[PDB]
RNA sequence: AACGAGGAAUUCCUAGUAAGCGCAAGUCAUCAGCUUGCGUUGAUUACGUCCCUGCCCUUCACAC
């Protein structure tokens, strides 16, 4: 489960997302765009969530054959997303396109 | 190469109640249920047991049959769909009483013990488990519409209406939306009990169907439609 | 789904008062009702006689 | 029953 | 003598007395600054006059408001009514009447209750 | 109040009825004041819609 | 597509059911065109109704 | 109305005072040369100015906005405003 | 061209927070949301969804129950706050409703960067049922704009209240979710589903 | 054992109203198993119609 709290207000919980049944090791907000939140889990799919729509991922990147524990957003390239798995492969994705297959 | 769920242990599906209104469901409303109580002790009025008594109340003994309501509840609750937790049952007594039937309840199989439970239910307005953890049968406030899911299709069982494949009907229906089937437990009468709530009426077979066989036929179609098995 | 059995009393009579696990508890509750009924009736009678 | 105006429309 | 005016605002049992004089922009309620008025959620309500006509007009006057009776909300409404009436009266007496007319126009355009009492007298039916 | 309730489509029907009455001179003079009051009220109430219509047959009837 | 019509007259003595008001509305798209409709809520002149159907003509609902 | 007094400066600024209290209320700065004429209509809505720079400024007195600006061939020397007819004549240097 | 109205800096002997001075510049709801850019998208709802007069706080103490159509002039935010307090246990507690609405607008701005007042207006505009039924069976009739506004507010508030009746979510967050979903027009919002069911039933008996 | 906001039926209610909160007094009848005052916070929905149900009324110009 992914929990979004108001910083400096631990009591309030704004949004709660059940990203996957497996552990969710990485949860990182997109730098350029505020609404979209990225999540990578041991399910090996790095879902891109939207704060407004928490019921379904906006995009569900796949293709990693191992645990994905690393996620990075490239500055000046909001469409690009970088993920690194224990495969030893760093996979780069383009969110503008259909996605789900690394460029 | 989609990965497996983290835990594959069998998990009991949630018990679906009136409080939850989003989950897809197939609701059966056994309208025109003949369930009445009267002191001789109080006994559920029956078409054969109490004929002279019902004559004194002036009601015709043709429509004094709670066994039909007993029959439908047995096949509905024992159907695999209920065992899958996708079905909840409501009962609208002819007098105008609305009863909620929790999917967990295990009604007695013998009709005599069934009658003893209803007189308890109508007077005490609720039935609790032997272990006293939940309320299985509860009387609720009319109309049925508020209790029903917010987005929901409504239909009735009509002999005169066009015959439809129940399996096909559920398939073409939406996913977030739920389906309510108003079954007439009455032995005979005009099929207009639920006309105020329902928007369309459908038939299941060319030949006449009882309340019990009809609902059993309906549910089995849903199981194939949703692959409940 | 878990399956539970309904709890009901056979030959139920709502006019008849609820069965109680403890006989002494029922017997005193039986009787506190009797004392209240008798006290209210006699008080009504003595008032009416006085009037 | 029918009201004035409603009757006239029928006529 | 220092030019000064006195006005009353009223809401249910709450009554506020405002004294407005020549000064340096000192607004106080019950001996404390206006910024400390409570409840905080309704504080901007009592700010409504100050903001509607602009703080520049108050830079040349001192206002002292004393409030008694009623509850929190009625006290707030009494304070704002008293402040508005005091400002209008001071501009009437010791400043041009043109500014008086502008102040009255602004207050009436925003909320007439700032100047005229809101009295819910019973009306049988 | 009865005349106002009629939709416009019935006003054209009403205007065809009065035209038929005009040929029968016996009826026209028998109820001439009544015919005038109803006709003028109908024209006044929905004058705007009547003038908008471009029906040539309508223009001849009113003439 | 749904049309918008402005109420020009609130008819009276129509014999309508309780809470239902019969009104006359002119289409914003075509000001000349008018249609008689039935309204459920409180209605006055110059307010705009969203007509889903523009061909049905109102009848008394008793 | 007799409430406002308008002063035109040789440096081009128009200052507006209140006659009752003598307090400066507004200051208009459009002209860069001397203002040789100021006038306000009877309705206290539209205000007109002229200066040696040759421009005729039209202001909305109540909203304090520049309605328009008109340039003439020669410097303007004097103004007379007729309030009833909303006509004003300007004596140019030509 | 310059017009000068202040010729000396204004400093008051009583300190005032600067934010209150930027509020002097313009009236904003809770000193945080501007009314300038808010418009009612649906033409019919105009003249009944009142947003033209900016207000600092929802509390107004106005008299809107006197005449038949005074409720139209009441600010829409205040009508939402008033509808928020029901069920008896909340009756008379308007300050708590104001706080809930403040928190809800903050949540709405957080989740979606749009102006929260615009989101509220969009939700009310969308969730107003345009065609309804009257019992005779049923017969289809039109709905007045005032009834549309009333039913929209009632549906939104009832959905928000029921969603968090016995749930870990609080009233503010569920109200924010309902408002955002209704503004989008998605079927997730309870009010949108109720409106769609009403209009569908009216179409059936048309 | 009992219970987790209360079924069927039925009643009342239009603005400082419904509802919530507390503080006083006990004023020759009534009231303390309580009664009457006082202030505080304060809404939703209608303010139209005779369609249904009851009660009621009717059968000095000009213009009609």
């Amino acid at each position: 489960l992914v929990s979004v709290y108001d910083s400096y207000n631990p009591r309030t919980i704004l949004l709660s997302i059940n990203a996957s049944t497996h552990p969710t090791h990485v949860t990182k907000f997109h730098t350029q765009d505020n609404k979209i939140l990225a999540t990578a889990s041991d399910d090996r799919v790095t879902r891109l969530w939207d704060i407004s729509n928490a019921y379904e991922p906006q995009l569900e990147l796949t293709g990693a054959t191992d645990y994905v524990r690393t996620l990075s957003f490239i500055p000046a390239a909001p469409h690009l997303v970088a993920t690194g798995s224990y495969d030893g492969l760093i996979r780069l994705y383009d969110t503008r396109s259909s996605g789900s297959t690394p460029i | 190469q989609k990965a497996l769920p983290a835990s594959l242990v069998p998990q009991a599906p949630p018990v679906l109640t009136s409080k939850d209104k989003i989950t897809k469901r197939m609701i059966v409303v056994l309208a025109m249920a003949s369930l009445e109580t009267h002191k001789i002790k109080y006994v559920l009025l029956n078409c054969d047991d109490h004929q002279g008594l019902l004559k004194k109340m002036g009601r015709d003994i043709s429509e004094a049959r709670p066994d039909i309501t007993h029959q439908c509840l047995l096949t509905l609750l024992d159907s695999p769909i209920n065992k899958a937790g996708k079905l909840q049952v409501y009962i609208q007594t002819s007098r105008g009483i609305l009863i909620e039937v929790n999917p967990t309840v295990r009604i007695p199989r013998t009709f005599k013990r069934f009658s003893g439970l209803m007189v308890q239910l109508l007077h005490k307005l609720s039935i609790r488990s032997v272990n006293s953890e939940e309320k299985l049968l509860k009387v609720i406030k009319n109309p049925i519409t508020d209790h029903l899911p917010t987005k929901c299709r409504k239909v009735t069982l009509s002999f005169d209406a066009p015959v439809i494949r129940v399996q096909d009907y559920i398939e073409k229906l939406d996913d977030d939306e739920s389906i309510c089937v108003f079954v007439g437990a009455m032995a005979r009468g005009k099929d207009n009990f639920a006309d105020e709530y329902v928007d369309e009426k459908v038939g299941l077979s060319n030949y006449p169907l009882s309340a019990s066989v009809a609902c059993s036929k309906f549910c089995h179609g849903a199981e194939d439609a949703w692959n409940i098995l | 789904i878990p399956t539970h059995a309904p709890k009901y009393e056979e030959n139920f009579n709502p006019d008849k008062k609820s069965y109680d696990p403890d006989r002494t508890r029922s017997e005193i509750n039986k009787m506190k009702a009797q004392l209240k009924k008798e006290r209210k009736f006699t008080m009504k009678e003595i008032r009416k006689d006085a009037k | 029953s029918l009201k004035a105006g409603e009757r006239l429309m029928e006529a | 003598a220092v030019p000064s005016v006195q006005t009353f605002g009223k809401k249910k049992s709450a009554t506020a007395v405002a004294h407005v004089k020549a000064g340096k922009g000192l607004i106080k309620v019950n001996g404390s600054p206006i910024t400390l008025v409570e409840p905080e959620i309704l504080r901007f309500k009592v700010y409504e006059p100050l903001l509607l006509v602009g703080l520049d007009k108050f830079s040349n006057i001192d206002i002292r408001v004393r409030v008694t009776g009623g509850g929190h909300v009625s006290q707030v409404y009494a304070i704002r009514q008293a402040i508005a009436k005091g400002l209008v009266a001071y501009h009437q007496k010791y400043v041009d009447e043109q500014s008086k007319n502008e102040l009255k126009k602004a207050f009436t355009s925003y909320d007439r209750t700032l100047l005229i009492a809101d009295s819910r007298r019973p009306e049988p039916k | 109040d009865a005349l106002m309730v009629m939709p416009f489509s019935y006003v054209l029907k009403f205007l065809k009825f009065i035209d038929t009455v005009m040929q029968n001179k016996t009826l026209l003079h028998s109820h001439l004041p009544l015919i005038c009051k109803n006709l003028f009220f109908i024209i006044k109430f929905n004058h705007k819609e009547l003038v908008s219509q471009k029906n040539e047959e309508l223009k001849l009837q009113i003439n | 597509p749904v049309t918008l019509a402005k109420v020009i007259k609130v008819l009276g003595r129509t014999g309508s059911r309780g809470g239902v008001t019969q009104v006359r509305v002119e289409f914003l798209e075509d000001t000349s065109r008018t249609i008689v409709r039935n309204v459920k809520g409180p209605v006055r002149e110059n307010d705009i109704l969203v007509l889903m159907e523009s061909e049905r003509e109102a009848r008394r609902l008793r | 109305c007799g409430n406002f007094g308008f002063i035109g400066s040789s440096n081009g600024s128009i200052t507006i005072y209140n006659m009752q209290s003598g307090i400066l209320r507004k200051k208009y700065k459009l002209h860069k040369r001397a203002v040789t004429g100021i006038s306000l209509d009877g309705m206290n809505r539209k205000m007109v100015s002229c200066g040696l720079d040759g421009i005729v400024g039209f202001y909305d007195f109540n909203k304090s906005t520049l309605l328009g600006k008109l340039k003439l061939d020669a410097p303007i020397t004097a103004m007379v405003y007729h309030r009833s007819s909303d006509l004003f004549a300007l004596a140019l240097d030509d | 061209f310059e017009v000068v109205e202040e010729f000396t800096p204004v400093v008051l002997a009583t300190p005032i927070p600067e934010e209150v001075q930027q509020a002097q510049t313009e009236i904003k709801l809770f000193n945080k949301w501007s009314f300038e850019e808010v418009e009612v998208k649906d033409a019919s709802l105009v003249d009944y969804v009142q947003v033209r007069q900016p207000i600092f706080v929802a509390h107004t103490a106005g008299r809107y129950a006197n005449k038949r159509f005074r409720k139209a002039q009441c600010p829409i935010i205040e009508r939402l706050t008033n509808s928020l307090m029901m069920n008896g246990r909340n009756n008379g507690k308007k300050l708590k409703a104001v706080r809930i609405i403040k928190h809800t607008l903050d949540i709405i701005n957080v989740l979606t960067d749009q102006n929260p007042i615009q989101v509220v207006v969009d939700a009310i505009t969308n969730t107003g049922p345009r065609e309804d039924t009257t019992r005779v069976r049923r017969q289809a009739v039109d709905v007045s704009p005032l009834r549309r506004v009333n039913q929209a507010i009632a549906l939104l508030t009832i959905g928000a209240r029921e969603a968090a009746f016995r749930n870990i979510k609080t009233i503010a967050e569920t109200l924010a979710e309902e408002l955002i979903n209704a503004a989008k027009g998605s079927s997730t919002s309870y009010a949108i589903k109720k409106k769609d069911e009403l209009e569908r039933v009216a179409k059936s008996n048309r």
